[PDB]
């Protein structure tokens, strides 16, 4: 039913830069959008839930925002441990939809 | 003589029966019930012939009381704004019989009339006083009231002050503790005071212009020990105590504050004109509000927080009432015409907010906090009423045709607090235009006397109640539990038809009364009804019928051979409600109730007493879908039948000092009133968040009440 | 601080067209009022939600790609979730993750709980 288009698919970035990952829905959806961080060989870790709320223990660098059908994940100051793949997930209840995924690499 | 069923209790009768709240006012009125036992919000209101809630017109001196308000577990206000200690009489009318009262009296009207200087000042004197001290063992409550009235020149004045201080009304459960195992009433600290002032000018014969001042504050501090260890799921804690000792609700304390201030002008005079012989009007301003403050140790597994909640429901009312009385004769018929206008200007506001503080770090908890939210867009309701009533006497017949035209206009006012509610849910569709309703409600009553002792009467009446703002605009979404509340801006107003006929017989050795009624309701408003996650929406029940029979009687035993002053009386009421849309019963209908009395009165009234026997049938016709058992378990509890004995007595210690005493529940029986049980969990949210042990809703055990009245 | 610990088991080499049962043992609080989700990630690809179970309502949900072939169930006595996979195809090879939703029945609606906050280590299924 609903689709989440995540752009870009890769971001070349340098430690200390500010990066923005945008996720766009294909329909009219509520604020139930979550952001996950996954490192290779490891399970995904939740960072932002409900498109604005910061999960407990996640550094305040990560931030969430919403503008219509477009959802944004922002990292104010990139750090060496933040180079991973990020996914946007939509839905408060089932069914759930994940984004394509954005890989953040070293510039 | 009136072609309708109306019951009146005077000031003296209230003192005799130790009436301290409206629950005790309806003790021996078999067809009127008051609920709210075991509930945090307290006494709910009147239930007349199966109709309760906002469909009962409750007014004092013509000023309507606020409606109910439910907006979740931390926002629930009832209709308990009147202290019975300030009224000269109370009239309970069944159905919208009278055109002089508002058409929104779907199930009936309860009218309070405040004390006047005339009933305080003794005959032949210019000054009067009334001191009352009373105690109630059921709630361990003390009452102290003082009233002074005077009459100097053409001015009359009255000043009343009363203060109450007590605790919770005890149940007949013998186990304390916390949680669902607590059968005792939750501890409470209740303080109340009421101030009444009147100042009138008798500038002519039959003419008086007066001022009215009225204040009433009720403060109740409650400890909800029955809710400790929650939430619960089907009678058991949701989180086992082995993993979370104490539950998510470690403790819950609350404070409910009720306030009513009223300022009024009234004027009546005699006129020599062709339009009226007597004109009366009144202008009143009333500010009534309820404040609920909740504090709790909230432990949602991961964090320990102090979660607080504040709810305020407020109503500001401007009411202008008028009535012109004219008497004339056309041929063999005598006419008594009463017409006038009634203007209302109502503003209703409802606010919810909350805070959250971490108990380990002291920091703020935004997840546990709530910003100021309004459930309705602060509406302004203007009601315009035009009524006319004629009493036509022809031989032994008496015809009372009536008409009342009502016009209601509601103006929404979108605020940021209401816009926040539109953001909490994903429903931003709101109409900012005005909603208008209007209807003509005919009324007809006929009375016929025959055989020098009997009276036949018939009554036809129509009622009309417009939808409230909460039903039209309220919206709430709970994605955690999987439900939401949809507004119904197209909700239709209620239309009711009342049919009643009866026979009365008056003798010197007693009297009797038989009444049969048949009430049809169209577009019966069912607020917060569950449709068919889940959706709660206010909808109209297309057809509903409530019918029944009421029996009354009194026999003076001295005429048949007995000591003079001995009498016996009885009152039996039956009702039958059905939802004709789905065939289900109406759960607000009380079971078959009968009150029988054996009383004695001294010849000069020096002393007397009454022995009361109340018999109530087991509740049978229950709609299982709309009834939520208080304990939340799978089994549904129906109240059994019971019989209880009560003894009242009265002695005149002096010509000014009277001792009124009453002993209740003589056999100390554990029993339940149906209205308390069926009304505890209206929407089903309390079964998980604030459940009730079935013994905590039981009526109080053996108890006594005594008051002392000094009429100086 | 750590509500639950999720461990997946039952993954391995199944020949195409066969069946395999995956279990998700949870240590800690029971997920009767929560929602358990299965998410798989094919080698070199992204995350894909496949199924979900809500024990309180008894409701089950599936993706279109696995509808009819996969069955999801829960015990609620062993605090374990199960995913019965039948008629496996070569496109079903992935690392299957068991995740618990943050939102649950008695959570405050003002807490805005959403998404999955607890995940298992995952089990590799090769078809
Ligand atoms: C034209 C027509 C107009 C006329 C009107 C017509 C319409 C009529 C209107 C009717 C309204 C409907 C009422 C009704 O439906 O219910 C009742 C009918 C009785 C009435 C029949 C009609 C007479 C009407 C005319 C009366 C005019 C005066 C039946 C009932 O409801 O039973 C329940 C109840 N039952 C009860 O709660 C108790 C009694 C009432 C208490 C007695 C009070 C005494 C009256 C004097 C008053 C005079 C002053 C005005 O209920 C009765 O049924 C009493 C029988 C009355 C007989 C009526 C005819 C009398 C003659 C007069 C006719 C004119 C209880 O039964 C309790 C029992 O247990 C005891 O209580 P406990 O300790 O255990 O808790 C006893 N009760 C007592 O001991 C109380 C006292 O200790 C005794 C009295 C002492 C006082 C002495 C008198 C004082 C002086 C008076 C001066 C005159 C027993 O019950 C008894 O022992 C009672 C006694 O045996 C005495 C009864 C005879 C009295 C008759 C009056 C005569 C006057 C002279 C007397 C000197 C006994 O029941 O449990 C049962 C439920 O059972 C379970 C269940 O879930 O299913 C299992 C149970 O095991 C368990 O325990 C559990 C819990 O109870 C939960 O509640 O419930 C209930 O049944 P349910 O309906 O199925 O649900
Ligand atoms: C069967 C019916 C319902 C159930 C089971 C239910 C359940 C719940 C639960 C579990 C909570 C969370 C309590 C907490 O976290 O402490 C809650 C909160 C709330 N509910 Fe309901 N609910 C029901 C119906 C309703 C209805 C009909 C309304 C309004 C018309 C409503 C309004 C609210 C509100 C406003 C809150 C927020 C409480 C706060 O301020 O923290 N609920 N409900």
């Amino acid at each position: 039913d609903i689709q989440m288009t995540q752009s870009p698919s890769s971001l070349s970035a340098s430690v200390g830069d500010r990066v923005t990952i945008t996720c766009r829905a294909s329909q009219s959806v509520s604020s139930a959008v979550a952001w996950y961080q996954q490192k290779p060989g490891k399970a995904p870790k939740l960072l932002i839930y409900s498109a604005s709320s910061l999960y407990s223990g996640v550094p305040s660098r990560f931030s969430g925002s919403r503008s219509g059908t477009d959802f944004t994940l922002t990292i104010s100051s990139l750090q060496p441990e933040d180079f991973a793949t990020y996914y946007c997930q939509q839905g408060s209840s089932s069914p759930l939809t994940f984004g394509q995924g954005t890989k953040v690499e070293i510039k | 003589s009136v072609p309708s069923t109306v019951s009146v209790q005077t000031r003296e009768q209230l003192d005799r029966q130790n009436v301290n709240n409206i629950k005790e006012l309806v003790r021996y009125e078999p067809g009127v019930s008051v609920g709210g036992a075991g509930q945090r919000a307290g006494i709910t209101g009147y239930n007349i012939r199966g109709i309760d809630g906002n469909r009962i017109l409750t007014q004092i001196d013509g000023v309507e009381l606020p409606n109910d308000f439910f907006s979740g577990p931390y926002a629930q206000t009832h209709r308990n704004y009147v202290d019975p200690d300030i009224v000269k009489r109370v009239e309970i009318l069944r159905g919208p019989a009278s055109a002089l009262y508002g058409s929104n009296a779907i199930g009936g009207a309860v009218s309070y009339f405040t004390l006047d200087p005339s009933d305080i000042i003794k005959d032949g004197k210019d000054v009067g006083a009334r001191l009352k001290a009373g105690y109630e063992s059921a709630s361990h409550s003390w009452l102290t009231s003082a009233t002074v009235a005077g009459r100097a020149d053409d001015f009359d004045g009255l000043l009343h002050y009363g203060y109450r201080q007590g605790h919770e009304t005890e149940s007949n459960g013998g186990h304390g503790g916390t949680g669902l195992s607590r059968s005792e009433a939750n501890p409470e600290d209740a303080d109340s005071y009421s101030l009444l002032g009147k100042l009138g000018w008798n500038y002519a014969e039959g003419s008086r212009f007066g001022l009215v001042f009225e204040k009433y504050k009720s403060d109740v501090d409650t400890d909800q020990k029955s809710a400790y260890g929650g939430p619960y799921d089907k009678g058991k804690p949701a989180i086992p105590p082995s993993m979370l000792p104490g539950g998510m609700y470690q403790w819950r304390k609350g404070n409910d504050t009720l306030t009513r201030e009223r300022y009024g002008l009234e004027h009546h005079f005699l006129l020599d004109s062709q339009v009226a012989d007597r004109i009366q009007w009144s202008l009143n301003y009333q500010l009534a509000k309820t404040d609920q403050a909740t504090r709790e140790f909230y432990y949602p597994i991961t964090r320990k927080v102090l979660r607080t909640r504040d709810t305020t429901y407020k109503e500001r009312l401007w009411v202008f009432d008028s009535q012109l009385d004219k008497s004339f004769a056309i041929g063999e018929t005598e006419h008594l015409l009463s017409y006038g206008i009634n203007l209302k200007h109502q503003k209703v506001t409802g606010m919810r907010s909350g805070t959250g503080t971490n108990l380990d770090t002291g920091a703020d908890s935004p997840r546990d906090a709530l910003e100021r939210s309004s459930d309705f867009p602060d509406p302004t309701v203007k009601t315009y009423a035009l009524f006319a009533q004629d009493s036509i006497s022809w031989n032994d017949w008496t015809f009372t045709p009536g008409l009342r035209y009502d016009y209601t206009r509601m103006e929404p006012h979108i605020t940021d607090e209401f816009l926040r509610t539109m953001k909490q849910s994903q429903n931003t569709a709101v109409d900012e235009s005005d909603k208008k309703w209007h209807r003509v409600s005919p009324k007809f009553g006929v009375t016929y006397d025959f055989a020098q002792h009997y009276t036949w009467y018939g009554q036809y009446a129509q009622g009309f109640r417009t939808p409230t703002a909460k039903a039209l605009y309220g919206r709430f979404e709970n994605l955690q539990a999987g439900y939401h509340i949809e507004p119904n801006p197209n909700l239709k107003p209620e239309k009711s038809q009342s049919f009643e006929t009866g026979l009365r017989g008056k003798f010197d050795e007693g009297s009797f009364g038989v009444a049969v009624f048949y009430n049809k309701y169209r577009d019966f408003i069912d607020e917060d009804a569950l449709n068919t996650g889940q959706t709660f929406q206010s909808n109209n029940i297309e057809r509903a019928v409530i019918k029944g029979v009421e029996l009354k009687g009194r026999l003076e035993l001295g005429a048949f051979g007995a000591p003079q002053g001995l009498y016996t009386q009885g009152s039996v009421a039956y009702a039958y409600g059905r939802n004709k849309d789905n065939g289900e019963p109406i759960n607000s209908v009380n079971p078959l109730t009968g009150v029988f009395g054996l009383g004695y009165d001294e010849a000069d009234g020096n002393y007397g007493g009454l022995l009361s026997w109340t018999l109530v049938k087991r509740k049978d016709r229950v709609d299982d879908s709309t009834f939520h058992t208080p304990d939340g378990t799978a089994s549904q509890f129906k109240t059994p039948g019971f019989g209880v004995l009560d003894l009242s007595a009265y002695y005149r210690l002096s010509k000014d000092l009277t001792l009124n005493a009453g002993l209740y529940n003589l056999t100390d029986k554990k029993y339940w009133l149906w209205d308390d049980v069926r009304g505890y969990d209206s929407v089903g949210e309390a079964s998980a968040l604030a459940p009730a042990n079935i013994d905590r809703l039981s009526q109080p055990g053996r108890n006594f009440a005594v008051n002392l009245v000094w009429d100086i | 601080i750590s509500e639950v610990q999720l461990v997946e088991s039952g993954g391995g080499l199944v020949q195409p067209g066969g069946s395999l049962r995956l279990s998700c043992a949870a240590s800690g609080f029971n997920f009767y009022y929560y929602s358990i989700h299965w998410v798989r990630q094919a080698p070199g690809k992204g995350l894909e939600w496949v199924a979900s179970i809500s024990p309180y309502y008894g409701s089950t949900y599936y993706a279109d790609s696995v509808k009819g072939r996969f069955t999801i169930s829960a015990d609620t006595s062993k605090n374990t979730a199960y995913l019965q996979m039948n008629s496996l195809r070569a496109e079903d090879t992935a690392v299957y993750y068991c995740a618990r939703s943050m939102n649950w029945y008695y959570s405050s609606p003002y807490g805005m709980s959403q998404g999955m906050d607890y995940w298992g280590q995952g089990t590799l299924v090769t078809v």
